[PDB]
């Protein structure tokens, strides 16, 4: 429903240090590993708004999403 | 079915142009191809560190397999990216997940062998609730699978070398980050591509440029994406600040305020001003228009120049003969000869400009990402910086020798003639105590930050013990603060550009010398997890006082620098070779004359005035009370201090006794007159 929108919707994120791991469990898709394909292609307009210590602890625990 | 719901298709959007020109990476590429021919272990993971491009390859991969420049065996191979996402998605039953994946498998075994897989994020896919271990190890085993990989580094040690039996079944395809010049040629196809979006002209020397100050000053990130990042995001300040002018808001604003200041009127001749004005107004809004509607022309019909290079590569796929010619010899020529019209015509008409990406704005952009003042000069900065001294003198009276070596080094910095090896500089300040080497360092902050204590000041008389070096490199693997850094890594790592003020080195054990070792030789400093910090950009400054006597005893009728060697030697006893050779210039103070202090005086009392004038109370003073400051103030031992402790009491004390007194009346000026031998207070 953001593609649908075609480019039109700034999402807006607060605590994008949370989003790292939001549904690990035994059959999950840790919700980074279903927006580093999205966000990768730059065809969403994520604004994230953390922490600076919750950065270190969350983020850069992961590259791929840093 | 199955394969069109939860795959992605990659030779489709290589044939529709959706994906990026990919250029290099021939080496890789050809690796993968053979790996894909095999008979067994014929599953490829491609491995590097995250930035360097393995979906890049496998998009380029897709590219050449439609331009058909790949061996004869992967011809008319399709290539699906595969999506976990709808795969897990739409499973709401038991065994649904299962089910989906065992009729991928067989439409794959289906379409018999015709479809090359493309799963990114394979440590993704190996976890699935088997589940999907236990799923593909038979595809992976038969080689009737030809899943192609693309992980981390850091993931494939986790989340696939756990496992042997899932580990053999793939291949270290090592994709390489690439060096600088193979940076600069990526820089040029995508120059392409972020022209035609961007709107703008990017300039090659802009690139050059952005491939240097890419590897010199971010150092989290990885060639080529950062100079990607930076390319585009300068690309985009341009479309801002072409989409926007400020000259028009000058205009708009004083003529709204004359438009407001005429209503309140209604001598006049402000009709006359408004109407000029807003004549003025129009004609600059009219050229705003007729220039955004000739960068509009121009972008058209640049994008109208690709979409007949696109359709030209379709008829150097599919073979017409006449539209070769064609689209060849009559597009290309003339609009590529009107688009340099175009452009001849933007170069005089921009004015009111720029449409283009030099290196400046390349600078702009790269010292608002990390702090790094790149940029260019505007003339605020550089009088400001010409000014240095002067700027230095208003916290700092006296010693002249610091001021010059310090300013020497901030100056060498901002021109571009510093090492890039080394931080900016690395002073060991010397000299008695009480003339100003620490807040010589506040003045620094002061100036470069717009803060005093806005600096990252490591107290070097913590450090008394061996073993509390930890508190700034951090915790090594397995311990307690392990997940928190350091102190001082951490806190460069974030702002690269600081001034670290090293509080009274001499105290320390040497141990932490032996890290400053790294530090001033080569900017770079392991702390806990394991990580480099660069260091190049930073003024890590040491404070001491190791030479008290010898200078308190011999600066009068002795020279500077036989003053530097004295006290060069006596550190040279304190210290090991190795550290004070890594020294930019260790300079040295001098303790203070008579008007000196007079001059310190000054300033605290302006601070003091500042204080009880912001409390609201004005004071204004006699010079003889001021001569009396001098007078007890002065003694050679302790430094510009005993002035400040007798200011506080010759005069903070009987006047914070009276003003509690309920005596002293506010907004009367207290007048600091003397008494025969002492300071008070009056009213009057
Ligand atoms: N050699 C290259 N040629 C062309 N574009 C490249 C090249 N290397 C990287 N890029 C571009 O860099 C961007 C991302 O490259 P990727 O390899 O997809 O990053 P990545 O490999 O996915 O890193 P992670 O860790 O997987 S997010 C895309 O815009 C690519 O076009
Ligand atoms: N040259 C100076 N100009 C202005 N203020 C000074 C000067 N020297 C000292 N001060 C004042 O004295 C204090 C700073 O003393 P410092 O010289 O910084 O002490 P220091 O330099 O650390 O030497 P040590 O190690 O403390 S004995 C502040 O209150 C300053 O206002």
């Amino acid at each position: 429903d953001l593609a649908k929108q075609e480019g039109n919707v700034i999402l807006f994120i607060d605590a994008l240090h949370t989003m790292v791991g939001a549904g690990k469990a035994d059959g999950a898709m840790d919700a980074g590993n279903m927006l580093k394909p999205a966000l990768a292609r730059g065809e969403l307009h994520c604004v994230g708004a953390t922490t600076l210590d919750e950065y270190r602890q969350y983020i850069e625990k992961d590259a791929a999403l840093e | 079915q199955a394969l069109k719901k939860y795959t992605i298709d990659l030779t489709e959007r290589a044939e529709q142009g959706k994906l990026d020109p990919v250029i290099g990476r021939d080496e890789e590429i050809r690796r993968t191809i053979q790996v894909l021919q095999r008979r067994t272990k014929n599953n490829p993971v491609l491995i590097g560190e995250p930035g360097v491009g393995k979906t890049a390859i496998v998009e380029g991969l897709a590219q050449r397999i439609i331009n058909g420049e790949v061996p004869e065996g992967l011809k008319g191979r399709r290539v699906l990216a595969l999506d976990m996402g709808a795969l897990v998605a739409g499973a709401k039953y038991r065994g649904e997940f299962e089910e989906r994946l065992k009729g991928v498998l067989n439409d794959l075994a289906k379409q018999e062998g015709n479809v090359i897989l493309f799963i990114d994020a394979l440590h993704t896919m190996v976890g699935a609730g088997m589940d999907a271990g236990n799923m593909l190890k038979p595809a992976l085993a038969r080689g009737e699978l030809h899943c192609v990989g693309a992980t981390t580094l850091d993931e494939y040690r986790q989340y696939i070398e756990k496992d042997a039996a899932l580990e053999r079944r793939f291949q270290k395809v090592f994709v390489a980050e690439p060096s600088v010049e193979d940076t600069i040629a990526i820089l040029r196809g995508l120059k392409e591509r972020y022209e035609l979006h961007h709107h703008v002209q990017i300039t090659d020397p802009a690139i050059v440029a952005a491939a240097t100050l890419s590897h010199r000053y971010i150092a989290d990130r990885q060639l080529p994406d950062k100079a990607i990042d930076l390319i585009d995001e300068a690309a985009s300040s341009i479309r801002m600040q072409i989409d926007s002018p400020e000259e028009l808001d000058r205009l708009d604003r004083r003529i709204i305020q004359l438009k407001l200041e005429q209503q309140a009127l209604m001598l006049d001749m402000l009709n006359e001003e408004l109407s000029d004005k807003e004549r003025q107004y129009s004609e600059l809004e009219e050229e705003w228009k007729a220039e955004k509607a000739s960068l509009s022309g121009t972008q058209t019909i640049k994008a109208e120049l690709e979409q007949a290079k696109i359709a030209i590569e379709q008829a150097r796929r599919v073979g017409d003969l006449a539209r070769m010619s064609e689209l060849q010899y009559g597009k290309i020529p003339e609009l590529e000869k009107q688009l340099e019209a175009a452009t001849q015509l933007e170069g005089k008409t921009m004015r009111l400009l720029r449409n283009k990406v030099t290196d400046a704005e390349i600078a702009e952009v790269l010292a608002r990402w990390t702090g790094i003042p790149v940029s260019r000069m505007m003339e605020s900065e550089r009088e400001k910086l010409l000014r240095m001294e002067q700027e230095l003198h208003h916290r700092v009276i006296g010693q002249n020798e610091a001021v010059d070596a310090v300013s020497n080094a901030i100056r060498r910095s901002r021109a571009g003639l510093a090492d890039p090896n080394r931080p900016i500089g690395s002073f060991l300040f010397l000299g008695p105590t009480g003339v100003g080497k620490t807040e010589l360092c506040k003045a620094l902050a002061n100036f470069m930050f717009d803060s005093d204590e806005a600096m990252v000041r490591i107290d070097m008389s913590e450090f008394m013990e061996k073993h509390s070096v930890s508190r700034l490199v951090g915790a090594p693997p397995g311990y307690v603060g392990y997940e928190e850094g350091g102190y001082l890594t951490e806190a460069v790592r974030r702002r690269p550009y600081s001034v670290i003020l090293l509080d009274a080195v001499e105290k320390a054990h040497p141990d932490v010398f032996n890290i400053l070792l790294q530090v001033l030789d080569d900017g770079r400093l392991t702390d806990g997890q394991g990580r480099t910090v660069d260091f190049r950009n930073t003024v890590v400054i040491m404070t001491s006082n190791l030479g008290s006597d010898l200078i308190q005893e011999r600066f009068g009728e002795l020279d500077y620098a036989h003053m530097k060697e004295l006290v060069l030697g006596v550190v040279s006893h304190n210290f090991r070779p190795e550290f004070i050779n890594r020294i930019d210039e260790v300079v040295v103070f001098h303790p203070l004359g008579e008007q000196h202090i007079a001059s310190i005086a000054q300033i605290q009392l302006k601070r003091l005035y500042k204080r009880l004038e912001e409390r609201g109370y004005e004071i204004h003073i006699s010079d003889e009370a001021l001569k009396l400051l001098s007078e007890n103030g002065y003694d050679p031992v302790y430094g510009a201090r005993p002035l400040k402790r007798a200011i506080q009491q010759q005069i903070e004390n009987p006047l914070a006794q009276q003003i509690l007194s309920g005596e002293l009346v506010p907004g009367k000026v207290i007048r600091l007159e003397v008494n025969e031998d002492r300071i008070v207070a009056v009213q009057h």
